[PDB]
């Protein structure tokens, strides 16, 4: 039934600074030749307060996909810290990665992020207005969370 | 309250 299987998520270059682009190692499984493209995202939680502060970092289409077992890497900049607000910039929160056939949604991986000061004096004493330039950005990369759904795959 | 509302975006 299910055409898409998601077989891996590694993620690449962590921790790194904040401003450095999110990059996710996928693995795949397609069962025949895709006749639709499969969209690709990379959501980043802004605000867990919100909805509205999500950043869709990137969305990419794949495809005509052949049958087979694929991996790619997907890469993706950092979000705007100009839409994030200042309470929810330092510590953690969430980046998704998703994909959706026909516009149904059929899997979301999430990484709890963490972002935290380097500089001790900033870990105790942070600043007023958060200083992005200063943050890294820790995935919790040893504890991914896989949630599939139920979609339709019929032509 | 953070990390129910996280825990619901990622669900």
């Amino acid at each position: 039934m299910a055409k898409v299987q998601v077989n891996n998520v590694v993620v690449l270059d962590n921790p790194s600074p904040f401003y450095n682009p999110f990059q996710f190692e996928i693995t795949f499984e397609c069962i025949e030749d895709l006749s639709e493209d499969l969209e690709w995202k990379i959501i980043y939680v802004g605000s867990a307060e919100s909805e509205e502060y999500d950043q869709v970092l990137d969305s990419v289409l794949v495809g005509p996909v052949p049958a087979g077992r694929h991996m790619f890497v997907f890469q993706a900049d950092a979000p705007n810290p100009g839409l994030i607000p200042d309470a929810d910039a330092v510590g953690v929160t969430v980046v998704l990665i998703t994909c959706t056939y026909r516009g149904q949604e059929f899997i979301r991986v999430g990484y709890y992020v963490n972002n935290e000061y380097t500089e001790t004096e900033l870990r105790e004493n942070p600043p007023v207005k958060p200083d992005f330039s200063k943050l890294q950005r820790n995935i919790l990369a040893s504890n991914p969370r896989v949630t599939r759904f139920h979609i339709n795959w019929e032509d | 309250e953070k990390a129910a509302r996280l825990a619901r975006r990622i669900a």
